[PDB]
C-alpha cells in the first residue's frame, strides 16, 4: 500500500509500505528517498509521535494515510 | 480526517511553546534537541537562530548581517537570553 | 563484466540514463555526470535528470537544485 509524508510546507512524499512495517523501517525508507538520517526524524500521526518499535498497524495507519515529518536537530 | 486535525493542533501547540518552528528558508518543521541557541537545517543548510526563532543570517549566508538576528552587531546580543547563536 | 554491471544496477552503483536509458556507472565523489552517449546532464545524487527537456537552465523539470535556495538533496555538494 501507499502512505504520504508531509515535509516542507505544501510538499508531500509517497512511500511504499506494508501494514506490518515498523516505524524504524519507515524512517529507513524516508532516508533512502530524501536523505534525512533516521535519528533526525520524528514522525507524527493523528497528533502522536510514533515510536520506532511499533508498526503502522499498531497506530491504525491505513492506505492513503498522511504522516508529518519533523526534523529533530542537535543544537550547535 | 480527525487525524489531520489532531496533528495540526499538536503542531500549533509546539510552535506556541517554542518547541518547534518552520525553517525560514525551506519551511520544514524543525525541533532543537539540546546544545546552544542555534541549529543548522538538514535540508537546506540554513543556520537558524533558535532564541529569536528566525534566520541567523541574511541571504549571503554566514557572515551576512544584512538580515537575520544580527547578534552582537554594534555589541548588542540578539536576545537577552542568548548564550551562543553562532 | 556484464554480470557485475547487472549487480551494480541492482545495488544502485549504476543507473539508466534518464534520456537515452543506457547504463551509466557512478562517478565516485561527483553529484553530476554527463552521459557519454547522449551527453545529457544527470543528477546522480537524486538519480534523475538534472534539467527539463529544454536543457541546461530549464527548471521546468529535473532536480531544480538551488531554486529558491533549496538544494536538490541534503547530501548534494554540487550537481552543477
Ligand atoms: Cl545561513
Ligand atoms: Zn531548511
Ligand atoms: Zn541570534
Ligand atoms: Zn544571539
Ligand atoms: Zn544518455
Ligand atoms: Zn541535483
Ligand atoms: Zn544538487
Amino acid at each position: 500500500m501507499q502512505i504520504f509524508v508531509k515535509t516542507l510546507t505544501g510538499k508531500t512524499i509517497t512511500l511504499e509500505v506494508e501494514p506490518s512495517d515498523t516505524i524504524e523501517n519507515v524512517k529507513a525508507k524516508i532516508q533512502d528517498k530524501e536523505g534525512i538520517p533516521p535519528d533526525q526524524q520524528r514522525l507524527i500521526f493523528a497528533g502522536k509521535q510514533l515510536e520506532d518499535g511499533r508498526t503502522l498497524s499498531d497506530y491504525n495507519i491505513q492506505k492513503e494515510s498522511t504522516l508529518h515529518l519533523v526534523l529533530r536537530l542537535r543544537g550547535g | 480526517d480527525v487525524a489531520a486535525r489532531q496533528t495540526t493542533e499538536m503542531l500549533k501547540v509546539m510552535l506556541q511553546q517554542g518547541e518547534a518552528m518552520r525553517c525560514p528558508q525551506c519551511q520544514i518543521v524543525v525541533q532543537k534537541k539540546d546544545g546552544a541557541d542555534w541549529i543548522r537545517c538538514t535540508v537546506c543548510h540554513t543556520e537558524i537562530c533558535w532564541v529569536t526563532k528566525g534566520p541567523r543570517w541574511g541571504p549571503g549566508g554566514p557572515g551576512d548581517t544584512s538580515g537575520g538576528c544580527r547578534c552582537r552587531v554594534n555589541g548588542i546580543p540578539c536576545h537577552p537570553s542568548c548564550q551562543n547563536c553562532h
